[PDB]
This record gives structure tokens, sequence and C-alpha cells, in this order.
């Protein structure tokens, strides 16, 4: 009953410049038990398994460069990168994490112009 | 040094069965939730199923109910996924991942604690092909 | 005893017998329920699904098949219990491996 | 040193007792009479108090 | 910002409180007066309440 969609399916960016990937939920992802919103961001580099970038709306995963920062409302989320290098491009996925039946959005392709 | 290595993939004919095995190391296996996620060629990531640390609580995505069974063996530090009645739509690279940290506080009346970290570490990936 | 030729003014809305009956019924109700089993150990999350029996058009979602880990005779043991609860008695909750909890907890 | 008529009458039973703090337990042992406990089947324990 | 007269009088105490559900715990912080706090050695915790 909850699905994820991402508008910027193709977002080329000039290397070294900021970019952001938006994501929208069909339903609120806020957990009323503790006030936290559960949404993960993942990046799958070509030829590699996906890695975790952001857990929860804004908590950065260990090992992830500080340039990656999540933000958002109960349904409207954005992942911002202050500068995108070749090491930071590939396919991004928005994964909901409120209800146990986890799902992924269609994903977006981040690339270098 | 968290490692997750899948094996047991290959080509299976439609209607057959195949069991994948993910071997974990670098952490206590019995303390974390385990997830399977699949990616069909040309498609994005699709969540498949999760098994609790004890194996007592299992939940599958609607798209994979019945056909897929998830199991684990904590003594052997391994996770298994048994696939039955495979369809052409089931061709995908399957990945095992570690979930959050679940702890039973024995002293505190067997209380439950859980810390989420998303899907944390991901494995190498094993390809399952369903075709004939 | 009938009182011939006695006219008495009544007012049923100023009758203190109503207030006494009310307090006596509430007091007896509380006295009856006080020495009984408390269900505080059952204020846990429930894993609830649709009832698998034949459901008529007016019963869809009214009754759910819920399961939970309840305490037992011994403090260090747990048991998995299945029961049917009415939708009115449970409310949605977000948790790990549960869907609902009892409305009054 | 147990006499002939006391063999199995008294048992040395250990258990995880609670403490004055909710989140801590104390491993204790005590001597119980056979009439106070009954057999139980478990992974780590084998008796329970007769009235529980 | 604590003046010299209040040094050591208040402490910021973290603990795992119970919550609405029997098997859940709520991590909370509170400020307690020093007179209500008694030292304990433990391994993780530092103090307990004086009346427990
Ligand atoms: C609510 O309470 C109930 C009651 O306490 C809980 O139910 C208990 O659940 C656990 C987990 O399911 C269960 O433990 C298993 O009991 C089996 C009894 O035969 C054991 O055989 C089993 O061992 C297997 O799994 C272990 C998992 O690591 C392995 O270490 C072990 O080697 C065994 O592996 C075999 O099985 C697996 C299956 O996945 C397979 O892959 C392997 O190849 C191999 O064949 C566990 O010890 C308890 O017995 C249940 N208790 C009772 C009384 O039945 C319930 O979980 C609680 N619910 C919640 C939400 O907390
Ligand atoms: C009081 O509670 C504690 C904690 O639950 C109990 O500790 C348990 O003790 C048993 C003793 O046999 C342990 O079993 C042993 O475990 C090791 C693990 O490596 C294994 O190699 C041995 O073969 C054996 O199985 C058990 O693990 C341990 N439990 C925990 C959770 O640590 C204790 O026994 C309880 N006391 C009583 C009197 O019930
Ligand atoms: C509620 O759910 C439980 C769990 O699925 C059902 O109990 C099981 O029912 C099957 C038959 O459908 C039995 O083979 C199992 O042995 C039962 N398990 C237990 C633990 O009791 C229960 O029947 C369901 N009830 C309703 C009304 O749908
Ligand atoms: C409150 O509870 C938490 C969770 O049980 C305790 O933090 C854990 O402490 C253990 C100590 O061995 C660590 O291994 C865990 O990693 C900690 N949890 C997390 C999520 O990091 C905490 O210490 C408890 N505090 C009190 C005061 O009781
Ligand atoms: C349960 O019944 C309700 C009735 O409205 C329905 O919406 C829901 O999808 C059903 N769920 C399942 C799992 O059958
Ligand atoms: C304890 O004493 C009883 C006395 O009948 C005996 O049967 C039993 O084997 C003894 N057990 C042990 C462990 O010494
Ligand atoms: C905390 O307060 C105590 C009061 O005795 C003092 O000794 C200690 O140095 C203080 N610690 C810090 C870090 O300010």
């Amino acid at each position: 009953d909850i699905v994820m969609t991402q508008t910027p399916l193709s977002l080329p960016v000039t290397p070294g410049e900021p970019a952001s990937i938006s994501c929208r939920s069909s339903q609120s992802l806020l957990n009323s038990e503790d006030g936290n919103t559960y949404l993960d961001w993942y990046l799958q580099k070509p030829g590699q398994s996906p890695q975790l970038l952001i857990y929860e709306v804004s908590n950065r995963a260990s090992g992830v460069p500080d340039r990656f920062s999540g933000s958002g409302s109960d349904t409207d989320f954005t992942l911002e990168i202050s500068r995108v290098e070749a090491e930071d491009v590939g396919v991004y996925y928005c994964m909901k994490a409120l209800e146990f039946p986890f799902t992924f959005g269609p994903g977006t392709k981040l690339d270098i112009k | 040094d968290v490692q997750l290595v899948e094996s047991g993939g290959g080509l299976v004919k439609p209607g057959g069965s195949l069991r994948l095995s993910c071997v974990a190391s670098g952490f206590t296996f019995s303390s974390y939730l385990m997830h399977w996620v699949r990616q069909a060629p040309g498609k994005g990531l699709e969540w498949v199923s999760v098994i609790s640390e004890s194996g007592g609580n299992i939940y599958y995505s609607d798209s994979v109910k019945g056909r897929f069974t998830i199991s684990r063996d904590n003594a052997k530090n391994s996770l298994f996924l048994q696939m039955n009645s495979l369809r052409a739509e089931d061709t995908a690279v399957y990945y095992c991942t570690r979930g959050g940290l679940f702890h039973i506080d024995y002293d505190d009346d067997y209380a439950y604690y859980y810390t989420g970290r998303g899907l944390d570490y991901w494995g190498q990936g094993v390809l399952v092909t369903v075709s004939a | 005893i009938h009182l011939e030729n006695v006219t008495e003014e009544f007012n049923m809305w100023k009758n203190n017998m109503v207030e006494q009956m009310h307090e006596d019924i509430i007091s007896l109700w509380d006295q009856s329920l006080k020495p009984c089993v408390k269900l505080t150990p059952l204020c846990v999350g429930l894993q609830c699904t649709n009832v698998t029996n034949n459901i008529t058009d007016d019963m869809r979602g009214e009754l759910k098949n819920c399961s939970f880990n309840a305490t037992t005779e011994l403090r260090n043991k747990r048991q998995k219990v299945y029961s049917l609860f009415y939708r009115l008695d449970i409310v949605p909750m977000v948790d790990l491996w549960t869907n609902y909890r009892l409305i009054s907890c």
C-alpha cells in the first residue's frame, strides 16, 4: 500500500558541483512511537553490489563522505551532495523503512556530464 | 571487517528449485537481522524477505510469498534461501544483507532492544537464472 | 400502606436516591473487578492478519487473527498465543514484527 | 553427609533471582525440600516451585 | 552555566525507563539533585537512586 517514486530519473551533473536527488512517498514515513522518520538511501555503482549511504532521513552511515546529506518532511525527501565526483555517481535508490514490508523506489541514475 | 559471501547460484529451469547460501563473518551472526534483496537484469533493487535472529519471525514481500522460504543457522554463521516454483520473472542477482542490531536483555526481564542501520553491509551477490 | 388524602410533591430530578444508586453501582462494580487478573503483561505488540474463515460482507476487517508473545506461569518463559480480537479492541502500531496493540494500553 | 532416610529429601537448587534493580539479576542457590519443588523439563533448569 | 555554589549539585542522568509495552524500553535523560543520587560501582552505570 506504500510505494516510492523519484522524479529526477536522469540527473547528469558537472563533476565537482552540487546536485540533489528528490524522493516522494505515497504515505507518511513518520513513526509516531518515537517521532523518527525511517528512510534509507543506497548507491549501486556499476558492477558492484549497492552500498548504504544514508540511514533514517538524515543519519550518515559510517564510511560515507560528509558531502552526502539527507533531509526531508514526512513524505518529501531529498539527498543532497555538495560536490559530485566520479566516485559518487551510479544508480541511487530510495528505500522506505517505516513499516516492516520494505520496498525500493524506481531509482535514479546520477552521472557526470 | 564485515564480510558476506553468497553461493549456490546458476541456471535452473522454470518450475524447479534452488537454494542459495550466504556465509557471514566479522560479526556475531545471531545478533543481527538478515535480509535478502534481488535485482532483476535491467531493473532496480527489489526487497525479497527478512528473517529474525532467532528464526522465529519471518516476513516475505508479497511478490515472493510461497515461492521463497528463508532460513538461517546461527551456529554455522550462515543464511539460506530456498526457492521453489521459480518463474522467468525471478531471474536476478540476489544479495544478502545485515540488518539492525537486535538484543534481548536477559537481566532486564528479557526486554527487547533494537538499533536500526538500514541494510548496513551488503554481500558480493549471486546470480540465479530461470530459463529454458 | 396507602395514605388516603395525602398529597406529596415529588421531583424525580432532585431525588437523592438516584445519586446513591449511581454511587452504589459504581462502587460494587469496582469492588467486583478489583480482586481480578490484571492484563498488563499483555500490553505488547500484536501481529494481526485477516481471519481466514468465511467472512460475510459486513464483517470484512471487523475481526482479526492476532498473535503475541505472552508470559507464562514462570517469569523466565514466554509462549506464543493466537487469539481473535475485534478491530475495536486494537489500534495500529508500527514496530518490528507487529501490527497492532490493545487500544487501552 | 546425608543419612539413609534423607537421600533425595533435600536438594541444592540454583536460580537467577531478581535484585533491587530491575535490570540486574543475581545468581543464587538455596536448599529446598523435595516437597517444595516439582520436576520440570527445560534447557538449563529442571525444577520449579510447587505452587507457581 | 553553573555557578561555583552549585558545582556537583545537579547531574544529567541517563537511564533505560520502562514504557507502555512490557518488552520495550525507553532511553531517557533527566536532571537529578545530588542528594537523590547514591554512587554504585557497576560496569556501565555510575549511580542509583537513594531509596531503591
Ligand atoms: C515467542 O516465544 C516462543 C516460545 O519461546 C518462541 O519460539 C521459539 O523460537 C525459536 C526460534 O524459532 C525456537 O528455537 C529453535 O527451536 C528448534 C526446536 O527444534 C531448534 O531445532 C532450532 O535450532 C535450529 O535453528 C537454530 C537457529 O540458529 C540453529 O542454531 C540450529 O542449529 C538449528 O538449525 C536447524 O534449523 C534451521 C531452521 O532455520 C535450519 O536452517 C538448519 O539447517 C537446521 O536444520 C532453534 O533452537 C524455539 O524452540 C521456540 N520455542 C519453542 C518453545 O518452541 C518465539 O520465537 C517467541 N517470539 C518472539 C517474537 O520473541
Ligand atoms: C542463569 O541465567 C544465565 C543466563 O541466562 C544462565 O547461563 C547459561 O548457563 C549455561 C550453563 O550450561 C550456558 O550453557 C553453556 O553455554 C556455552 C556457550 O558457549 C556452551 O558452550 C555450553 O556447552 C553450554 O551450553 C548458557 O549459555 C548460559 N546462558 C547464557 C544466556 O549465557 C544460567 O545457567 C542460569 N542459571 C540457572 C540456575 O538457571
Ligand atoms: C490464525 O492464525 C493461526 C496461525 O496461522 C492459525 O493456526 C494455524 O492454523 C493452521 C490451519 O490453517 C494449523 O495447521 C496450524 O497448526 C495452526 N497453528 C497454530 C499455532 O494454532 C489459526 O487457525 C488462524 N485462525 C483463523 C480463524 O484464521
Ligand atoms: C540502556 O540500554 C542500552 C541498550 O541496552 C545500553 O547500551 C548498550 O550497552 C551495551 C553494554 O554492553 C553495549 O554493548 C551496546 O552496544 C549498547 N547499545 C547500543 C545501542 O549501542 C545502555 O548502556 C543502557 N544504559 C543504562 C544506564 O542502563
Ligand atoms: C483484510 O480485509 C480488508 C477488508 O477491508 C482488506 O482491505 C485487506 O486487504 C485484507 N487483507 C488481507 C491480507 O487479506
Ligand atoms: C541423588 O540422590 C538420589 C537418591 O535416591 C539418587 O537416586 C540420585 O541418583 C542422586 N543423584 C546424584 C546426581 O547424585
Ligand atoms: C563533575 O562534578 C564533580 C563534583 O565533585 C567534579 O569533581 C568533577 O570534576 C566534575 N566533572 C566535570 C567533567 O566537570
